[PDB]
C-alpha cells in the first residue's frame, strides 16, 4: 500500500494535520496506512480512524441521497424521458461508498477486532463494523440485503452485550452506540418502537448514573444524551 | 436525517 | 482520457448533477471530459468548467494555507522540533494544487483560448488563465515565480484590453475580471495602490452605467459592484 | 481574504 513505507508515527501525526485542512479523504488514507501497520490503536487513534471514515462516508450518503431523490424523482409519471445518466452517476457515487465501506470493514476484519480485548475498544469497533454495514444496507436492494442488515444488527447486538456487562450507563462509547443502534432500529430494521425504547432507555439511566461523574465526564455524556433527546423528539 | 456519532 | 467514451450531452448532464450534489471533483472531471470533446463551450458550459475548478482549488487553496500557517509557527523561536511532517503533508497539498492549475491552464492552451472569439468567451477565458497563474503565484518561491506572476498578469491584462474595448462597464465579466485582477495586484504584485485605484475606478464606472440596465442585469451587476466594494472596505 | 469570482 502506498503508505507502507511511511513510519507510523507519521502517518498519525499526518492524520491529525489533515483534520486540522479539514482533508478527510487524505485523514482516512493516513489512517488506514496506520491500522495497516499491524500494531493495535490507543483511544485517539481510534477516534481519528473513526473520524475520518465518517466524514468521507457521510459526504457521499449526502451526495447519494441527492441523487437519488433526482432519480425517484425522474421515475414518477409526467417526468420526461433524460436517459440513463442520472442512475450511471448514482451508481458511480453508490459504487464508491460501498468502496470505502469494505475498506473500512477490512480494516476491523484484519485485525482490529480479533485483538481488541478491552471493552472500550472491542465495544467501539464492533459499533463502527455496525455502522458500515448499516450504510451498505442503506443502499442495498438485492439478494443480500437481509443478510447485510443482519450484519450490522449482529455487530451492534455484540457491542451493546458487552457494553452492558462493561461500562457505566454514561461511558461516552455505550451512548454511542445505543444511539447509533436505535437509529439502526428507525431507519433500517422498520421497527421505530424498538428505536424509542432504546433511545429512552438508554437516556433515563445515563441520567440516573451522571451523579457520579466529575464536570468534565458529566459533559461528554450530557451531550451525547441531548442526541438521544434530539432523535426521541424528530420521532415522538 | 436524525443524530449518528 | 477516462471520459473519452462518454457522449458530450451526457457529461455536460453530470457535470450539473454533480454540481447538486457538491461533487466538485466529479464537476470538474466531467467538464474536462466536455471540454475535451474539441467543440467550443456555451455561456452555460464556460460557467460550469469555472464552478467547478474554482471549487476544486479553493478548497485546496484553503487547506495549503492551514498548512503553511502550522509550518510557519513551527519554524519560530522556542517551537519544538516535530520532523519533516508538516513540510512533507504541505508538499503533497501543495503538488495536487499545482496539477489541477496546470490541468485548467492546459485546458485553456489546448485549445479554448484561441478558439474564443467573442469577447465574453476570450475576456473569460483569459481572466481564468490569470486566476490559475495566481493560484500558482500563491505557491511559487523559486526560480521561476517572477515568471510565473507575469504570466498571471499578462493574461489579465490582455482581458483587461477586450474588455473595456467590447463590453459595458457594467458586464459581469467585465466586473468579475476587474475584482480578480485587482486582487492580484494587492495579494501577489505587491501593488495595493494599483488595486485600490483599479477596483474604485471600475465600481465608479459601472454605478454610472446602471441606468442602461433591466431589473435582473442589475441584480447581476450590483452584486459584483458589492464585492469591489467589499475590498475597498477591507483595503482602505 | 479578498472577494473573487
Ligand atoms: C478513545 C475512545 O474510546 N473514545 C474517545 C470517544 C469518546 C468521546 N467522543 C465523543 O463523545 C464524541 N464522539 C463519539 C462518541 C461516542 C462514540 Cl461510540 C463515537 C464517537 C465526540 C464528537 O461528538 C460526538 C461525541 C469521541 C470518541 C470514544
Ligand atoms: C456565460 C457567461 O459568460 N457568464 C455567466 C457569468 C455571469 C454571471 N455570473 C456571475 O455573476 C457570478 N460569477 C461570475 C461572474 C463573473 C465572472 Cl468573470 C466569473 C464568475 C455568479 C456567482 O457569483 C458571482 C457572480 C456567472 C458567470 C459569466
Ligand atoms: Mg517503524
Ligand atoms: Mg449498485
Ligand atoms: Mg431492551
Ligand atoms: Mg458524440
Ligand atoms: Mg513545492
Ligand atoms: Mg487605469
Amino acid at each position: 500500500g502506498a503508505m507502507g513505507s511511511m513510519e507510523r508515527a507519521s502517518l498519525i501525526q499526518k492524520a491529525k494535520l489533515a483534520e486540522q485542512a479539514e482533508r478527510y479523504e487524505d485523514m482516512a488514507a493516513f489512517m488506514k496506512g496506520a491500522v495497516e501497520k499491524g500494531e493495535e490503536l490507543s483511544c485517539e487513534e481510534r477516534n481519528l480512524l473513526s473520524v475520518a471514515y465518517k466524514n468521507v462516508v457521510g459526504g457521499q450518503r449526502a451526495a447519494w441521497r441527492v441523487l437519488s431523490s433526482i432519480e425517484q424523482k425522474s421515475n414518477e409519471e409526467g417526468s420526461e424521458e433524460k436517459g440513463p445518466e442520472v442512475r450511471e452517476y448514482r451508481e458511480k457515487v453508490e459504487t464508491e461508498l460501498q468502496g470505502v465501506c469494505d475498506t473500512v470493514l477490512g480494516l476491523l476484519d484484519s485485525h482490529l477486532i480479533k485483538e481488541a480485548g478491552d471493552a472500550e475498544s472491542r465495544v467501539f469497533y464492533l459499533k463502527m463494523k455496525g455502522d458500515y454495514y448499516r450504510y451498505l444496507a442503506e443502499v442495498a436492494t438485492g439478494d443480500d440485503k437481509k443478510r447485510i442488515i443482519d450484519s450490522a444488527r449482529s455487530a451492534y447486538q455484540e457491542a451493546m452485550d458487552i457494553s452492558k456487562k462493561e461500562m457505566p450507563p454514561t461511558n461516552p462509547i455505550r451512548l454511542g452506540l445505543a444511539l447509533n443502534f436505535s437509529v439502526f432500529h428507525y431507519e433500517i430494521a422498520n421497527s421505530p418502537e424498538e428505536a424509542i425504547s432504546l433511545a429512552k432507555t438508554t437516556f433515563d439511566e445515563a441520567m440516573a448514573d451522571l451523579h457520579t461523574l466529575s464536570e468534565d465526564s458529566y459533559k461528554d455524556s450530557t451531550l451525547i444524551m441531548q442526541l438521544l433527546r434530539d432523535n426521541l423528539t424528530l420521532w415522538t | 436525517f436524525p443524530a449518528t456519532v
